[PDB]
């Protein structure tokens, strides 16, 4: 009630701080091979337990097959948080990125 | 770090015994933690794979 | 030619599941008795060096 | 392995097509071995008709 | 081995341990300079 | 604490660790040999384990 | 030449004949005594690779480089062992080493 | 002051085990070579190379 | 007969030589061929009559150019001192540090022959405003930043310096470190926090501009 | 726990840092293959531009600034030369310690540079000898160390692997193994 005043105020404007916006963002414009990893873990993950599918998917059971499905026409809704390691951070969305 | 009486075929340890060789907890099984849905056999030749 | 002695037909395994112990929750060694695969010091550190880490969790 | 977070790192990062040449200085570690080699430069060679 | 048993203190002096006691005091946060700096301002 | 370099959390940095490791070490030099003591004359013998 | 056994100082004295902005120990401890920690980087990345060269096994640079800057983080010249990670932040590392 | 030779020279021992090694650096033949057996019973003496020209090794494992 | 009273002035024409190319090379004002004296020249006028050398005139003012005052706008004066005794006393000191208290220098560079009194080593922070270095003649027979191997030693100012930990987002100490008796980082003459640029060659990029710190 | 952060720095996962780049020029090995294999390149550069697909490319990324400034201090470096290199004038910063190699097209190692332009200089070769300096460069710019890269275990497996390879009798030294462990 008063003391968790003192702890929310404190957190999210220490979230605040460490965000770059899409300006100021200057790390690079590719997906570097890891985040093409943990999406295609993550986005199949999600697909696994009936999350909504944007694509037509045609006759595919695996969960990395339908997600390799998504990620050719840039329909995976996530955004990459690359920290860096002060603790700051730059968010990427998967739209934005160019699958090599 | 015990005196005792002799020197009985490595003693009983204490529990800083257990932590402190290539066994004992660390490296025998924090880093070496033996796994599920694991096998291990004899390889062979095959060209048609 | 000559017949060897050790053959392969004592040599495989295969383990899913089973034995946990008391002091780890971990698995059991032992050819004849389900032996788990040992993940290992050399191994931990290759899976950190092809970057992966969901193979390492 | 058990999950899809951990299928997909076994087909993208760790798989083996993407280990053709060694980290260590770009040599490559995959390739044919004794049988073939021996035996391309008999297809290879100009009497094969 | 400096406790001394008879004066319930140390054998060492009142400022040589303030010394040790203030310059750890600025080598638990990011700076260390100062630390030394600290040993230049005497009397 | 003006600045953005420390908080009072602190700042822990392996040069950091480095020299605190310089001091402590030398302070348990000259704490482990003294003659007498400094606000009184009196003083106690070797300690011996 | 080849001096066999090291001494830089009384190597500068000599320059008639000596190129003394040319002399290469191995003596790694001794560079940095003189020549200073980026010069004592230097000879790291040099004498490694005398080892594999002379078995006619090539590693690129990049592990060299990375091997000697992190040995000689601090400096000073340290090393990987108890001594060398004397210095560190996370003692997990430090217990499960030795 | 002993009447044997007791100092090999300078320039002066020419090994003469040569055999005629395809050189993929400088396009040389005569090389010479330091084999020795490493590994166990399943595996043959592991051929070094070394030439005098280029300067430059060469190697085949087996 | 002057055998010994040759390459005893050869070093100190030398340990004369990479003084002024230590005074250069941080950025004070000694000009191109004051560094470069030829020991004829070093004969012809800092050596008197006797046959021997004498280092009162080889004591000298150095002052800042026009550009190390504009990038470091805290420098002044700087006292390279020679000495004449071979045993420095602690006596004869007083008169090195009232002449920086005189003449209000920002740094007197003593200069040594052979030892310095072990009670002399103490008045060297003495002063906080104007600290002190001091150098052997046979530590500066050779500038070891000729060699090879040592790589472009510059030093940084605060506010590229502040563009440093700005660039990385760092830390002011998770940089490699200098240490504090180095002796490159005595040859520049770096305080603690000094960040110098060392551009050394990397072997696959040739030209590659590193950090360090000086703590 | 070495690895590579988004900045291209070499920093320990504590936070604390080695490296500005992957060994200065921040190259992947297992990529730096036809990196330099200038005359291959130029032989397939009709099947390798599709792959470096600039089409869709270079809307997101910087392309012009750092190709001049690249054409600075190579026509710098060319008039101090001669000079030892406690002489040199350090006036220009090099193209890799401002401009990031992952975002600004021509910003590039300074030796790998001196190789791209003078292999051109001997060239009597339909390929302009313009549109091939771009490729090149977006080749190394796809060449990168892809950060989050392990380098610390590579920089031990490059030095602990082959060392299984040495310990034989010699071809005054201390050789091989009992050498490196000093
Ligand atoms: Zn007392
Ligand atoms: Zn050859």
């Amino acid at each position: 009630p008063e003391d968790f005043q003192q702890h929310e105020q404190i957190r999210r404007k220490t979230l605040k701080e460490k965000a770059i916006p899409k300006d100021q963002r200057a790390t690079t414009p590719y997906m570097t091979k890891y985040e093409r990893a943990r999406i295609l873990g993550t986005r199949a993950l999600q697909i696994s337990m009936n999350a909504p599918v944007f694509v037509d998917l045609e006759g595919e059971t695996d969960p990395l097959r339908i997600a390799m499905k998504e990620l050719a026409e840039k329909k995976i809704p996530l955004v990459i948080r690359r920290y860096l390691p002060d603790g700051s951070f730059e968010d990427w969305s998967v739209e934005e990125l160019i699958v090599d | 770090k015990a005196q005792g009486r002799t020197s009985g075929k490595v003693p009983i340890p204490g529990v800083k015994q257990a932590l402190e060789k290539k066994e004992g907890l660390f490296r025998k099984h924090m880093m070496g933690k033996r796994v599920n849905y694991a096998a291990r056999s004899v390889i062979s030749p095959d060209p048609n794979i | 030619y000559q017949r060897l002695r050790h053959m392969v037909n004592d040599k495989f395994q295969v383990r899913s599941t089973g034995p946990v112990n008391s002091l780890t929750m971990q698995p059991v060694k032992g050819r004849k008795r389900h032996g788990g695969i040992r993940v290992g010091e050399m191994e931990r550190d290759a899976l950190i060096g092809h970057g992966t880490s969901f193979l390492l969790q | 392995p058990q999950n899809e977070n951990a299928r997909a790192e076994a087909l993208n990062l760790a798989n083996t097509d993407s280990q053709y040449l060694t980290p260590t200085s770009g040599s490559p570690v995959r390739g044919l071995i004794q049988d073939h080699i021996s035996a391309g430069v008999w297809l290879t060679s100009k009497d094969s008709f | 081995r400096a406790s001394c048993l008879f004066c319930h203190h140390f054998r060492l002096k009142s400022v040589e341990v303030h010394r040790y006691a203030c310059k750890l005091r600025l080598l638990q946060y990011g700076l260390i300079d100062e630390s030394y700096k600290l040993d230049e301002i005497t009397l | 604490l003006s600045d953005g370099r420390t908080t009072e959390r602190g700042s822990f940095t392996a040069t950091v660790n480095d020299e605190r490791k310089k001091l402590v070490h030398e302070f348990h030099k000259k704490l482990l040999s003294r003659g007498k003591c400094d606000n009184c004359g009196m003083f106690s013998p070797k300690f011996r384990k | 030449l080849v001096t066999e056994g090291v001494n830089f100082q009384a190597m500068w004295d000599q320059e008639a004949f000596i190129d003394v902005d040319g002399i290469t120990s191995n003596d790694v401890a001794a560079v940095l005594k003189t020549y200073g920690v980026e010069a004592a980087r230097n000879t790291i990345v040099n004498e490694i690779n005398n080892v594999f060269s002379r078995y006619a096994i090539s590693v690129s640079f990049r592990h060299l480089d990375l091997i000697a800057d992190m040995m000689t983080r601090q400096g000073t010249y340290l090393a990987f062992n108890r001594q060398g990670m004397e210095t560190s932040t996370s003692s997990f590392m430090k217990m499960s080493y030795e | 002051k002993s009447v044997v030779k007791t100092s090999l020279k300078k320039n002066e021992l020419k090994d003469g085990a040569t055999i005629k090694e395809k050189c993929p650096q400088c396009g040389n033949e005569e090389m010479n070579y330091h084999t020795l057996q490493l590994r166990s019973a399943d595996e043959g003496a592991t051929v070094f190379y070394t030439c005098t020209s280029c300067g430059y090794k060469f190697r085949t494992n087996n | 007969m002057d055998q010994e009273n040759e390459r005893n002035i050869s070093r100190l024409w030398r340990a004369f030589r990479t003084v002024k190319e230590m005074v250069k090379d941080r950025g004070y004002f000694i000009t191109q061929e004051e560094v470069e004296l030829p020991l004829e020249d070093f004969k012809a006028k800092y050596c008197d009559s006797m046959g021997r050398p004498q280092r009162k005139m080889m004591s000298f003012q150095a002052n800042p150019t026009e550009e190390s005052i504009s990038k470091f706008p805290d420098m002044g004066s700087l006292w390279v001192e020679f000495c004449d005794e071979p045993s420095v006393g602690v006596k004869t000191m007083k008169t090195f540090v009232i002449h920086i208290q005189e003449k209000n220098f920002q740094t007197g560079i003593f200069v040594y022959q052979n030892n310095i009194t072990p009670s002399a080593m103490k008045l060297v922070p003495s002063i906080p405003p104007a600290t002190i270095e001091t150098f052997n003649e046979a530590a500066l027979v050779v500038n070891i930043t000729h060699h090879e191997l040592v790589p472009k030693h510059i030093r940084l100012s605060s506010d590229e310096k502040r563009e440093l930990l700005k660039r990385y987002r760092l830390k002011e100490s998770q940089l490699p470190r200098i240490q504090r008796a180095d002796p490159v980082a005595l040859y520049l003459g770096l305080k603690r926090g000094e960040v110098v640029k060392i551009i050394r060659k990397s072997e696959t990029s040739g030209r590659y501009a590193s950090y360090r710190i000086c703590m | 726990g070495v690895h590579v952060s988004y900045d291209n720095s070499i920093r320990d996962a504590d936070g604390t840092l080695v490296q500005f780049m992957y060994g200065g020029d921040a190259i992947d090995i297992t990529k730096e293959s036809h990196m330099t294999q200038f005359e291959f390149c130029l032989d397939n550069y009709y099947a390798l531009l599709k792959k470096y697909n600039p089409s869709a490319l270079i809307e997101h990324l910087d392309v012009e600034s750092a190709l001049k400034y690249s054409k600075k201090t190579l026509k710098y470096r060319k008039k101090h030369s001669k000079e030892p290199h406690y002489k040199q004038s350090v006036k220009y910063d090099p193209v890799l310690a401002k401009y990031n190699p992952a975002k600004y097209l021509g910003s590039v190692s300074e030796n790998f540079q001196d190789k791209l332009e003078s292999f051109l200089d001997k060239n009597s070769k339909g390929v302009n000898e313009k549109k091939f300096r771009a490729l090149m460069q977006l080749k190394y710019m796809r060449s990168l160390i892809n950060p989050g890269e392990a380098v610390g275990i590579i920089a031990s497996q490059s030095v602990g692997e082959p060392s299984t390879q040495m310990t034989l009798n010699t071809f005054n030294v201390t050789l091989g193994i009992p050498r490196l462990r000093e």
